[PDB]
């Protein structure tokens, strides 16, 4: 089975600049005067789209800023200039030999200027309280880059337990990320404490960003 | 011209010592019913009558001999055209066609055949006539199939083969930097060969053919047409080559107008000057039409001849036939030869007739004074063919030269349809293998009056 | 005696081509001496098959009782030169009246090739003179408005092309070369093939029309420079032999050859030396139909222009073992016409109303509604005059020079073509 | 248009088997190989095998022999993959993909047309409908929210005001806890326009036939 190794694993390229993705194959994928290596683009939650077939043939409907080259065992996909809707995972694929195999993928990220998150905290709804549970939600919206640190403080104490986090995919317009942080407590637990604090740390600032409320209000 | 008053009123049959056979699409279908008059066909037939009346009036061309003819309708239908073909082959004396293994001493009633007009019709009789080595000189059949003299032994043409027309089309497409086109043909010999020859050559020249379609000529073409049109939209081409007989073309653009399609349409000679297509309501909305037609002289004498004739026909009116209702032709009907599609193809007909006559003059060892002819001379077609091979002749102001295929040294005029005048403008030509156009003369029927793309 | 002529109460014309000659310039309007040209053994066998069919029907006291069938047969090596014989069948007293609304014959069997048929059919169609072809597979002949008295007993190219595509799809190769005869048969095949594969994984990598001075060296030069493994050769016996023989000569190896039924049962090529070298030959073939009594007829038989065979000294064995393709088609063609005659005359099972005026167009109406059994097949034609009988099979040229059946084409099944792949031994 | 329309998301018990369909339209079904591809959440693509719809011939990647069974139904232009004896390792998105035109062989053909995908969830856990809670709060922009809690299996869809609010909408990837998924959604609207202009969270979970509208009511 031919093994496909893509490099780099992930990549961040500024708008209007050039992206270069590589594929190396364990054995040659040449036959019938061709190189049977192809490239696919997969946006999150969507089927892969064929960009380039037989190493360098652009498929119809695909902009000419995508291109490919190489032969035998070494191949390059090139995107120039990178545009905002180009963040995706790019997979190379060989069909020279059964079974077909894909590379592990290369994750292309749009690089942009750094941006501070907009933070909003939400006490449990009355509706949820009626049910015997309580969730405190914190949105961290439209920041870059993706690395961010959120901690929860209850009555001045950091709280590890019960926190679920979740990131969006890069935004196709402003290339930022957003994130939700949910602290789930029992209703009894929630009613037992007073202040709840959501505390964001991000490279745009040495001060953390903090949002708070007191329950009894 | 004093000889205009000596002429006879028979259209489709002239008595003579030596006789030409004529085959014309005079009446078509809408055994079989031929009810629709083809004014172009009738037109081209008149041109043969004129040419023969003129040859005869000329004391120096065939001095001893009167040239006659019999013209029949082909109805553009295989069953119709075979009977007139066989009749040309009957023994001059008898009226019957005898069954023999050897026809070398067999004197046919006709010495050569003018027509037919369409390539489909030639494939019906071409090998029959070719077996007798009866020269047949078509004034309209353009398929490249007939360029092979091993397959069509006695075939000549006063119009160029389509192998050249498509070359001209492909070269115009390259000049305009369009390399993504569709081609549409009618579903018979002309259209089918046209589409194949084009596709092939578009490859040679790096033009990608996004789609090929064929319009049926028998039974309802609407379903096929809607399919074709759907593929044209789908491929998003903007240039369409329409290699088609007039009637399916009409069927075609009727649909193209219903669906508000617009773009560049390349016309083959068969419909490039068809009034039946250009008179369609809203045809002027389909965009730019560029066409290729034969480079021909204009017969200046055709209209004066025809009014005198149609006057003499009216006088003698109170006295089967390929055109029953031609009895009531009046001087009011002289527009039949003034129509631009007859006017601009008349010479093809004229040059065919004159080609045979000059060949005859050479065969019969004629000079300006006398011929080696008498009422006991026996004329065999195969003898006449021997003369016509690679023939040269001046005709009016044209140096006509047939090559070993029977193809003439005739080129193309490139025209554009101008919707405001309902006229045709000249934009260039194609002589030898050199297309020669002036891009500045082109009018682009688009939103900003600029060349598509 | 003449093999070519048999008196009878009614005559069937027989259009064959026993000799082969390439087209050539001529300067005189006259028949060709075909009899001095290259003899074609399997064509001669088809010729005899018609003579056998008529004799069997004349031996019968239930089909056309006390009404003898005769024939006028021809050897037309050239389409352009075949008109004298055509005029004989159509003539009334050795005369043709162009404008006529009782011809010598009531029907005709043949011809064998699309080219012959295109050149002459119009003359027959004008008065709805029945032609029943035993071999002409051109698509255009399904258009009933163009050829309204034209029937045939072999299938159209469409079907054979389908079968051929079926073979390709059954395996893994998807680049194809398509070598076709430079004529109406070949050209029509190429268009049927292109149409069928447009919407598929199959890609036409290369095609060439094949004629007399096709530089085979250069055809095979590109074919292997495009690394094509599959080669369809859609052509008559003469053109096919040129291709295959050149292949051995130019040492073309490791190919998958695909044959149409015109040469999948060729008896020369499989015995040819070096044949093994070029790879593996598969094809669409007509299953061998056993026509009983034919062997005996041949043993007994070996003892106007274009009515001479010039073929004494014939090995009876070599005729018997010649390409049996198109045998049932010829057989059925003759019987189709005999039944039509029988039904026009309104014959009983032992008698026929005598001396009746039969008109070729009445034979056509009875021909079209043909429905009778023959060797446990049912002879019928659809609205196009195409046959609703006859199978195609897939053969493989195996190590001992035999065309071994390895599959079937089914006209109306879900899996259209089936192949026992294990039977194929790959060179 | 060529379209490959795959059957909907499935929840299936461990040890059982399941069948996925791929309805092809707008081309000649028997002329092209149908391939099947697996994608675990980790997001590696794996080729399962292909079928020749013309004759039913199949080729499999060795690890799926006797795991997957490909069949076709030529009269409805539909391809099927049956997955046998399912484990949690079979939880993945499955694609059908059609061979394109141009490869020398059936082996070398690449994939030009894909179906949307079929999510397969292998669990003995039980279908639960979601609970939908509103997330109500002063600056020029105000951020509203919606908490979709404790449902199973995936997926849910979240739209705001029936689709009219599209800008400034973030729906976050569900998170699985005790065999129950939680997700949320935020939407940022002009502060002048809330609460006067009612903002409503639309949630639908087709697995349980749940469709919920929750107006973001102020505190
Ligand atoms: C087909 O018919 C033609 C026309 O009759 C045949 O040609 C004629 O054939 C004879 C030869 O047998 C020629 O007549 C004789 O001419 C020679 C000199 O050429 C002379 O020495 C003899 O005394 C006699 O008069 C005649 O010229 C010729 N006509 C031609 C060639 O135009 C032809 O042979 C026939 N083809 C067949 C039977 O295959
Ligand atoms: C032509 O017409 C003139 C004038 O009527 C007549 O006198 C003469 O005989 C005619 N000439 C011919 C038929 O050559
Ligand atoms: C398209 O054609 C239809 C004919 O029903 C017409 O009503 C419509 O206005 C046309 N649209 C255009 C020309 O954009
Ligand atoms: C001749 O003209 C009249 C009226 O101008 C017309 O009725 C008739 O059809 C015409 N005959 C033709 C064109 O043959
Ligand atoms: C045509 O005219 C040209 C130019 O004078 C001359 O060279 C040629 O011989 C003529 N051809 C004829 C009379 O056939
Ligand atoms: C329209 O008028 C005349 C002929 O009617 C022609 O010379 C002129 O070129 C035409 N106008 C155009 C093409 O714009
Ligand atoms: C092309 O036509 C334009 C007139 O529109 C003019 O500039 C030029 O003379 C022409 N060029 C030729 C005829 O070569
Ligand atoms: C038979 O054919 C041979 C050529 O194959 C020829 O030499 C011989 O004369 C022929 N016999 C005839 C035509 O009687
Ligand atoms: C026909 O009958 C004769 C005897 O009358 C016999 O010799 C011959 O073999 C038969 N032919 C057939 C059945 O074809
Ligand atoms: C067959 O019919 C003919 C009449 O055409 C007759 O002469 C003959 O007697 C019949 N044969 C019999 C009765 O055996
Ligand atoms: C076989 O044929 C190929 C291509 O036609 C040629 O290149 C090669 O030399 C041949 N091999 C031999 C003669 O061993
Ligand atoms: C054909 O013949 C058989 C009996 O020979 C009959 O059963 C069947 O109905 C016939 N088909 C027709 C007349 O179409
Ligand atoms: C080849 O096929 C023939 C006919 O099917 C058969 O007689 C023979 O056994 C086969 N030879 C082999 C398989 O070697
Ligand atoms: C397929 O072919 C093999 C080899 O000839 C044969 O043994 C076997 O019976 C065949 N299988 C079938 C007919 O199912
Ligand atoms: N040139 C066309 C005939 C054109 C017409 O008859 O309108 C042909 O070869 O058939
Ligand atoms: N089927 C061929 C004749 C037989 C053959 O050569 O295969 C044709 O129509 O011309
Ligand atoms: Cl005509
Ligand atoms: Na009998």
């Amino acid at each position: 089975d031919i093994v496909l190794t893509q490099s780099p694993a992930s990549l961040a390229v500024s708008l209007g600049q050039r992206a270069t993705i590589s594929c190396r194959a364990s054995e040659s994928v040449d036959s019938y005067g061709n190189s049977f290596m192809h490239w696919y683009q997969q946006k999150p939650g969507q089927p892969p789209i064929l960009l380039i077939s037989r190493a360098s043939n652009l498929e119809s409907g695909i902009p000419a800023r995508f291109s490919g080259s190489g032969s035998r065992t070494d191949f390059t996909l090139t995107i120039n200039p990178v545009e905002a809707d180009d963040f995706a995972t790019y997979y190379c694929q060989q069909t020279n030999e059964d079974p077909r195999t894909f590379g592990g993928g290369t994750k292309l990220e749009i690089k942009r200027a750094d941006a501070a998150p907009t933070v909003s905290i939400f006490p449990p709804s009355s509706e949820q309280l009626t049910s015997g549970g309580a969730s405190v939600v914190c949105f961290l919206n439209n920041f870059y880059p993706k690395d961010i640190n959120v901690k929860w403080k209850i009555d001045g104490s950091e709280r590890q337990n019960g926190v679920l986090n979740s990131w969006t995919d890069q935004d196709s317009k402003d290339s930022t990320y957003s994130m939700s942080s949910t602290l789930t407590l029992t209703k009894d637990e929630y009613e037992r404490h007073n202040s709840y604090t959501c505390e964001a740390t991000h490279k745009t600032s040495t001060s953390p960003i903090v949002k708070s409320f007191n329950r009894n209000e | 011209p004093n000889w205009f008053n000596n002429i006879s009123t028979d259209l489709f049959s002239m008595p003579g010592d030596i006789k030409l056979g004529g085959l014309f699409p005079i009446k078509e279908q809408s055994s079989v019913s031929c009810d629709s008059l083809n004014k172009d066909g009738l037109g081209r037939a008149l041109v043969m009558k004129y040419a023969v009346e003129e040859i005869n009036a000329n004391s120096q061309l065939l001095p001893g001999v009167k040239l006659g003819y019999k013209i029949y309708n082909t109805c553009r239908h295989s069953a119709v055209i075979v009977r007139p073909a066989l009749s040309f082959l009957t023994e001059k004396s008898n009226g019957t066609l005898s069954v023999e293994c050897n026809y070398t001493d067999y004197e046919t009633d006709m010495v050569a055949v003018i027509g037919p007009q369409s390539s489909e019709m030639v494939t019906v009789i071409g090998k029959l006539l070719g077996f007798f080595l009866m020269p047949q000189i078509s004034f309209g059949a353009t398929s490249d199939k007939f360029s092979d003299s091993l397959v069509y032994p006695s075939f000549f043409r006063t119009v160029p083969s389509d192998i050249r027309q498509v070359d001209a089309m492909v070269q115009l497409i390259k000049k305009f930097n369009w390399n993504w086109v569709a081609v549409v043909g009618s579903e018979e010999e002309y259209g089918q060969q046209g589409v194949q020859q084009f596709s092939k050559k578009a490859e040679d020249m790096g033009v990608c053919v996004a789609y090929q379609g064929l319009i049926p000529i028998y039974d309802d073409p609407k379903p096929a047409i809607q399919t074709i049109i759907n593929n044209i939209q789908t491929t998003e081409v903007k240039v369409v080559v329409v290699f088609s007989l007039v009637s399916p073309a009409v069927s075609f653009f009727e649909e193209v107008i219903k669906k508000n399609l617009t773009g560049v349409w390349i016309a083959s000679s068969s419909w490039a000057i068809s009034d039946k297509v250009y008179s369609l309501p809203n045809i002027d909305s389909i965009g730019t039409v560029i066409g290729f037609i034969d480079e021909t002289e204009t017969l200046e004498l055709l209209s004066p001849f025809t009014e005198v004739l149609f006057k003499k026909i009216h006088e003698a009116s109170p006295t089967y036939n390929p055109c029953p209702e031609c009895w009531s032709l009046s001087p009011a009907n002289v527009s039949l030869v003034k129509e631009e599609s007859v006017q601009r193809t008349a010479f093809s007909v004229y040059a065919a007739v004159y080609t045979v006559a000059h060949a005859l003059h050479k065969l019969l060892e004629c000079n300006s004074a006398a011929c080696k002819w008498s009422s006991s001379t026996r004329l065999y077609p195969w003898k006449l063919l021997e003369v016509l091979k690679e023939f040269s002749v001046n005709i009016s102001n044209t140096s006509l030269k047939f090559d070993q295929n029977g193809n003439p040294n005739i080129g193309y005029s490139v025209i554009q349809r101008i919707w405001e005048n309902q006229s045709l403008s000249s934009v260039g030509s194609y002589r030898s293998a050199n297309l020669s156009i002036n891009e500045t003369l082109f009018k682009w029927y688009t939103n900003n009056s600029e060349k598509p793309e | 005696t003449s093999e070519f002529h048999l008196r009878g109460d009614y005559l069937i014309g027989g259009l064959f081509n026993i000799h082969y000659v390439a087209a050539a310039n001529f300067q005189r309007p006259q028949a060709i001496d075909c009899s001095s040209k290259l003899f074609i053994l399997p064509n001669y066998r088809r010729f005899q098959m018609m003579r056998f069919s008529v004799e069997e029907i004349n031996n019968s006291s239930s089909l056309l009782p006390n009404v003898s069938l005769g024939y006028q047969m021809f050897d037309h090596c050239s389409d352009i030169h075949s008109f004298p014989g055509i005029f004989k069948l159509l003539s009334v007293n050795d005369l043709i009246r162009p404008w006529e609304d009782l011809p010598n014959a009531i029907g005709v069997v043949g011809p064998f090739t699309s080219t012959h048929a295109l050149s002459i059919a119009p003359i027959f169609m004008t008065n709805l003179f029945p032609m029943v072809s035993y071999g002409c597979s051109g698509s255009v002949f399904s258009k009933e408005n163009l050829y309204p008295s034209f029937l045939r007993t072999v299938h159209s190219n469409k079907d054979v092309i389908n079968a051929i595509v079926g073979i390709i799809l059954n395996f893994n190769w998807r680049w194809v070369a398509f070598l076709y005869s430079d004529d109406d048969f070949g050209k029509d095949g190429l268009e049927q093939f292109k149409n069928k594969i447009e919407d598929s994984e199959i890609c036409l990598a290369f095609y060439k029309a094949i004629n007399v001075n096709t530089d085979y060296l250069q055809v095979f030069k590109q074919i292997e420079e495009q690394n094509i493994k599959v080669i369809v050769v859609f052509a008559p016996k003469v053109y096919a032999e040129a291709v295959v023989e050149s292949a051995v000569q130019l040492n073309v190896t490791n190919k998958v050859w695909i044959a149409d039924d015109g040469w999948s049962l060729n008896k020369k090529l499989p015995s040819m030396n070096g044949i093994q070298n070029i790879g593996t030959v598969l094809g669409v073939a007509q299953p061998v139909v056993t026509i009983p009594g034919f062997t005996d007829f041949i043993y007994s038989a070996i003892s106007f222009c274009n009515q001479k065979c010039n073929c004494s000294n014939l090995s009876v064995k070599s005729l018997l073992n010649a390409d049996p393709s198109f045998s049932f088609p010829v057989y059925a063609a003759v019987y189709a016409i005999a039944h039509a005659l029988h039904n026009t005359l309104r014959c009983g099972s032992d008698r026929c109303p005598k001396n009746i005026t039969v008109h070729p167009h009445m034979i056509l109406e009875e021909l079209k509604k043909s429905n009778f059994t023959l060797l446990n097949q049912t002879v019928q034609f659809d609205e196009n005059g195409d046959p609703k009988f006859g199978s195609l099979s897939v053969v493989f040229w195996n190590s001992s020079g035999n065309a071994e059946e390895v599959g079937s084409y089914h006209f109306q099944s879900s899996i259209h073509l089936s192949i026992n792949k294990t039977k194929i031994k790959w060179f | 248009e060529v379209q490959l329309q795959q059957s909907g998301p499935e929840l299936v018990k461990p040890g059982a088997s399941m069948k996925i369909s791929c309805k092809a339209s707008g081309y000649s079904f028997t002329g092209y190989s149908m391939n099947w591809v697996k994608q675990s959440h980790g997001k590696n693509l794996e080729w399962i095998g292909l079928i020749n719809p013309y004759n039913g011939d199949t080729t499999y990647k060795q690890k799926f022999k006797g795991k997957a069974t490909l069949t076709v139904d030529r009269s409805s232009s539909t391809a099927y993959m049956e997955l046998l004896r399912l484990t949690s390792e079979d939880s993945a998105v499955y694609y059908c993909a059609r061979s394109g035109r141009g490869a020398p062989t059936t082996t070398t053909a690449w994939f030009t047309y894909w179906g949307q995908g079929t999510l397969v969830t292998v669990s003995a856990a039980k279908t639960t409908p979601p609970s939908v809670y509103p997330l109500a709060p002063t600056n020029s922009m105000v951020t509203l929210g919606c908490l979709v809690k404790g449902y199973f299996p995936e997926p849910v869809t979240v739209t705001w005001n029936s689709g009219s609010l599209s800008s400034g909408v973030h729906t976050f990837p569900a998170v699985l806890q005790s065999d129950l998924y939680t997700l949320s959604s935020s939407v940022t609207v002009p502060s002048s326009t809330w609460p006067s202009e009612t903002v409503t969270c639309n949630v639908a979970h087709p697995a349980s036939s749940t469709k919920v509208d929750k107006k973001i009511v102020p505190r």
